[PDB]
RNA sequence: CUACACCUGAAACAAGCAAGAUUACCCGCUGAACUUAAGCAUAUCAGUAAGCGGAGGAAAAGAAACUAACUAGGAUAGCCCC
RNA sequence: CCUGAAACUAAGCUCCUCUCAUAAGUUCCUUGGAACAGGACGUCAAAGAGGGUGACAACCCCGUAGUCGGAGAGGAAGGCUG
RNA sequence: CACGGGAGACCGAUAGCGAACAAGUACUGCGAAGGAAAGAUGAAAAGAACUUUGAAAAGAGGGCUAAAAGACUUGAAACCGU
RNA sequence: UAGCAAAUAUUCAAAUGAGAACUUUGAAGACCGAAGUGGAGAAGGGUUCCAUGAGAACAGCAAUUGUUCAUGGGUUACUCGAUCCUAAGACAUAGGUUAACUCCUUGCAAUACAAGAAGACAUUCGUUUUCGUUGUCAAAAGGGAAUGAGGUUAAUAUUCCUCA
RNA sequence: AGAAAAUUUUCAACGGUGGAUAUCUAGGUUCCCGUGACGAUGAAGAACGCAGCGAAAUGCGAUACGCAAUGCGAAUUGCAGAACCGCGAGUCAUCAGAUCUUUGAACGCAAGUGGUGGAGGUGUAAAAACCUUCAUGUUUGUUUCAGUGUGGAA
């Protein structure tokens, strides 16, 4: 302990030899994730990649000014959309039952989002039969074959 | 006794006595004495032991 | 003096195969007695030949006997352990597919009335 | 005298061959084997304690009659009751 | 790349090895206690030592 | 920090463990038979021997079992003057004589 | 001495057989490096474990 | 009191289950000193070694008796930050 | 406003295992025990990764590439969709 | 950790796992446990025919082979003989 | 070079061999002197035993010789011993303790206890009857059913052969 | 100029000791990826065996360096003898059916012992000898039972 330099802060005081983490897998891992994602697309083909996410304000005073992707839609919101949680789920919508709406505007955003979703939707029933709730769209839509990303369609 | 019987059934002879050895090499020597009826030399001859 | 062919063996009866077995064995003993007294290379080879032979014969006999017992027990569970599947202790000890997938009532209902649909978004 | 003249007095043997591990580790007075512990009925070895042991006695150390084929038939799906079939399709 | 690290330790560290102590007219380095092998008494783990 | 001999005497694996190979039997009384509480049972001194740990001789006493055909042997403590082949009386009514066994009252 | 277990007898027999020299014709094989049997043993200089 | 029923315990028998192995990773326990404090008790090494009991392909964890007080967020797990 | 165990009835795909096959100089000189060397003339190349052949060989042999290609056999602790 | 795959500005026979090899082996310890040394003839055995002197090892002739490279590639130093 | 000096001792001729102070026969001289340098065992050794052969190495000189090397061959039991019995002891089972591992009790048998044995008919069961609390291991000098003489092999023999 | 040798000594060449250097590698080491897949259907480990000529290592288990099936389609090879040209060679591979001695969680009891019980099979005039079978815990049941446990008709 010699010079003016700042008081050291011990690091290797314990036996770290047992406790080191190595990052070489990272290389391959990224790749794996890619293929996973891709193989999801292929197996999900007619449907979108990421399920529908509502939006909210962030949880901190400093973050309030910003916008964040929620985990799920408020039952209140599904009501104003006219969807049952169960149905919305069969649709690819993400629902969260512990979240609550304390503002008109927070209802608004998500209604707008839901409606936007539905309008742009295509629904395949058991072949050539048609249905009612959230309804069901014409057989010709089967030919329309849309592979789409949610940010493009519902931003 | 197993040896007496087996030796009779196999060689058509009457075995008067059987005695047993365990060699260190790990085998069982059997010293077999035939009754007065048979002649060892003969059984030897038929077996190809001469 | 010829090699023994398996199919040829599977052609015969059990009696036949047995009688032959006994013969073969007697052969062997005679032959080892060859080695011991005096012997020709012919006899030496004879040995290995007959040994392998006897093995083969036995093999067949068991194939047959086996397929027979398996036959009797065909159709029943509670076969002798000999015949029951041997894979891994863990394998047999495990649940069935019936049981893997098997589902509670409420579940079959949701699966009917809600389920998952094919959708597409357009942009 | 603790030395050479003392060594003459050793004709006793405290151990005999352990049925389980077969060395002369068996203690007739204590009725156990210092190596495996044959009566104990589960193998005596302390791994963290000291490190070389498993490579002396341990899994894979002597031939494994059953397990070696487990590797191979692991991939083959554990076939039971199957026979190989000709690619020539003889009937 | 790196040198073997295993249950036993970094390679070359694989003995129970002592320092004979000053009395023996030998160097203080760690040796291998034991009997019956030519490796016995041979210098133990350290840069200086073969093995 | 050693262990004194004082302490080493309570060890049962230890060196101090009685040498029992000579012991003949515990020296005790008869079992408390009905006979003894309400009456008297009589036995013989088949012998008075020496137990290797004992200063006092032991008396070997034959009794007839009340409930069966067996003859019961028992070992009592020698009362000075007791003879081999003596009749010893144990119980309620047994009278006062050297070597008889009564209640103290 | 005289008195022996079976186990003993068998073990001794084993080591007795294993104590033969490399058969003179094995040295003529194409794939072998073996001039001699390195594992031979002499009762006087080295002792077995049987108890 | 008997037959009989039920509660409780017992023997033999039928069909199935556990007993050991594995070590890198995982779970539940148990648990020190060398070492650092330039001495040394608290402390540190450290819930670390050794020891014991359990698994699996992963284990564990998980649908709030959570955060936060903001125009709030919302199972568990890993990465980055803090 | 929706759904479908039973029964009846068509066509299919996925994954795994074991096998079988594929370009183009062995032309000429010189030095060599050996040419796989240095020269002269040639070729294939979605193949000039790497090996083996008496030597630092694309072209002699195994391979490599076209090949998430083609052909044959058997599979699902008894795969999946009408 | 086990069986598999592929790879590397790793190591290259006192290095690299202790073990390139009948290596957790030989060997030691009553025992718990300890634990080494040891890889390269040649393209091909063509591994030295035969003569001679020797009781024999072996020497001298003679020969294989590109070369003895002959228990074996190269063959440094210390040490030793001429 | 130090050194190969304890334990009284060797010598002669022949033979064998390339070679003999160190091998074999014979002839002499001495030693252990039945508290042996003799004849057999236990522990320990494990083939060191027997025969034939023999280059190197080893047998601290030597060797034609070997406890060494190579090849083959040798260990026979109703009566010997183990095996059975109990001892000093010890370990299961049962019950209890431990995080667990482990640990505590048990012949005078239990810190346990609905634990056994026998008979007969039956001859399976069953039937039936009788009496009943419940384990094992530890002695090659202790206890302990019965064999001897003669002969034989290169090497075994109270074992094989003969006789009793 | 004890102007020779021997000794002591410098240098070189050759020879001897010795195994450095150079060049290699069916090895190690580390990284990434794939599967976790042992066992009372007796595992991991241990013992003893198994080749015409075999000790070890590796394989195997009285069917013993191996049977069967399948794919490769002619060798093994150190010696000797056979087998095979496709009725098919092989120390080849694949591996899905068999063999699997004595053991070991290890199992009737016991054990430094191939010792010794019960039941069944066999054998005999009766025996001996041989063979198969019996561990503990637990979840159901089946059968037979005990309890001055609770009820209780004729
Ligand atoms: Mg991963
Ligand atoms: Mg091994
Ligand atoms: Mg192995
Ligand atoms: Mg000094
Ligand atoms: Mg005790
Ligand atoms: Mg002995
Ligand atoms: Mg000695
Ligand atoms: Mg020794
Ligand atoms: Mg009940
Ligand atoms: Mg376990
Ligand atoms: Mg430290
Ligand atoms: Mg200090
Ligand atoms: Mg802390
Ligand atoms: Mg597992
Ligand atoms: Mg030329
Ligand atoms: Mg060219
Ligand atoms: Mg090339
Ligand atoms: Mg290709
Ligand atoms: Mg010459
Ligand atoms: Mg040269
Ligand atoms: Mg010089
Ligand atoms: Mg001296
Ligand atoms: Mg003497
Ligand atoms: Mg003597
Ligand atoms: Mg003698
Ligand atoms: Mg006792
Ligand atoms: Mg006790
Ligand atoms: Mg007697
Ligand atoms: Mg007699
Ligand atoms: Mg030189
Ligand atoms: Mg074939
Ligand atoms: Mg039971
Ligand atoms: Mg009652
Ligand atoms: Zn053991």
């Amino acid at each position: 302990m010699k010079h003016n330099n700042q008081l050291p802060v011990a690091q290797l005081r314990k036996h770290q030899q047992f406790r080191i983490k190595t990052f070489f897998n990272q290389a391959a891992q990224k790749k794996a994730r890619l293929h996973a994602r891709r193989a999801q697309a292929a197996a999900v083909f007619p449907r979108p990649t990421e399920k529908l996410q509502p939006v909210v304000r962030k949880q901190t005073q400093r973050y309030n000014k910003s916008t964040k992707l929620g985990r799920g839609f408020t039952l209140q919101e599904l009501k104003a959309a006219g969807i049952s949680a169960a149905f919305a789920q069969s649709i690819g919508i993400k629902v969260d039952h512990r979240r609550k709406n304390r503002c008109q505007e927070s209802l608004e955003l998500n209604k707008k989002r839901l409606l936007a979703y539905v309008s742009k939707l295509v629904l395949f029933p058991r072949h050539q039969g048609k249905a009612k709730k959230g309804l069901v769209n014409d057989t010709a839509d089967t030919s329309s074959a849309a592979q789409n990303a949610l940010q493009t369609s519902v931003p | 006794p197993q040896i007496k019987s087996a030796f009779e059934k196999l060689y058509n002879v009457k075995v008067r006595s059987v005695n047993t050895l365990n060699t260190i090499t790990g085998n069982k020597k059997a010293y077999i004495r035939l009754a007065a009826d048979s002649d060892s030399l003969t059984l030897a001859n038929k077996i190809g032991l001469i | 003096d010829k090699s023994v062919r398996v199919f040829k063996l599977r052609t015969q009866t059990e009696e036949q195969l047995v009688g032959e077995l006994g013969k073969l064995q007697t052969e062997l003993s005679q032959l080892r007695i060859a080695k011991i007294a005096g012997g020709t290379a012919n006899k030496l080879g004879r040995i290995g030949i007959v040994r392998k032979a006897i093995a083969k014969y036995l093999t067949i006999i068991n194939e047959k006997r086996r397929q027979a017992v398996k036959d009797q027990f065909k159709g029943k569970s509670l076969k002798p352990l000999d015949i029951r599947v041997k894979k891994t202790r863990a394998i047999r000890r495990k649940l069935t597919k019936k049981q893997r997938e098997a589902v509670l009532v409420k579940t079959q209902k949701k699966l009917n009335n809600f389920g998952l649909r094919k959708f597409a978004l357009k942009a | 005298t603790r030395g050479t003249p003392a060594f003459g007095k050793r004709h006793q043997k405290t151990h005999t061959l352990c049925r389980r591990c077969g060395k002369a580790t068996y203690h007739k007075q204590k009725l156990r084997c210092a190596a495996c512990g044959y009566p104990d009925a589960k193998m005596r070895r302390y791994d963290g304690w000291g490190q070389k042991v498993r490579d002396r006695k341990g899994q894979g150390t002597g031939r494994m009659r059953y397990m070696k084929t487990i590797a191979r038939r692991a991939k083959n799906g554990f076939r039971s009751g199957t026979q190989a079939a000709p690619k020539v399709k003889a009937a | 790349s790196g040198v073997k690290i295993s249950t036993r330790g970094t390679a070359g560290m694989g003995h129970s090895a002592e320092s004979w102590g000053t009395g023996r007219a030998v160097a203080r380095i760690p040796r291998v206690g034991g009997s019956g092998t030519h490796r016995s008494g041979q210098a133990a783990f350290g840069n200086q030592c073969r093995k | 920090g050693r262990v004194i001999r004082a302490q080493r005497k309570g060890r049962a694996n230890g060196v101090y463990k009685s040498h029992k190979s000579g012991r003949i039997a515990p020296a005790q009384y008869r079992v408390y038979d009905f006979a003894e509480r309400q009456g008297y049972i009589r036995g013989c001194i088949r012998d008075i021997v020496h137990e290797p740990g004992r200063g006092a001789p032991l008396a070997e006493v034959a009794f007839r079992d009340p409930y069966r055909y067996k003859t019961n042997k028992e070992h009592f403590i020698a009362a000075e003057g007791q003879y081999s082949g003596q009749y010893v009386y144990c119980g309620l009514k047994a009278q006062i004589a050297v070597g008889n066994v009564l209640p103290i009252n | 001495g005289a008195n022996k277990t079976l186990n003993m007898k068998k073990r001794f027999g084993r080591k007795i057989k294993q104590n033969r020299p490399l058969p003179n014709w094995y040295r003529y094989k194409s794939d072998t490096n073996i001039r001699y049997n390195s594992k031979r043993r002499n009762w006087r200089r080295t002792k077995l474990k049987i108890y």
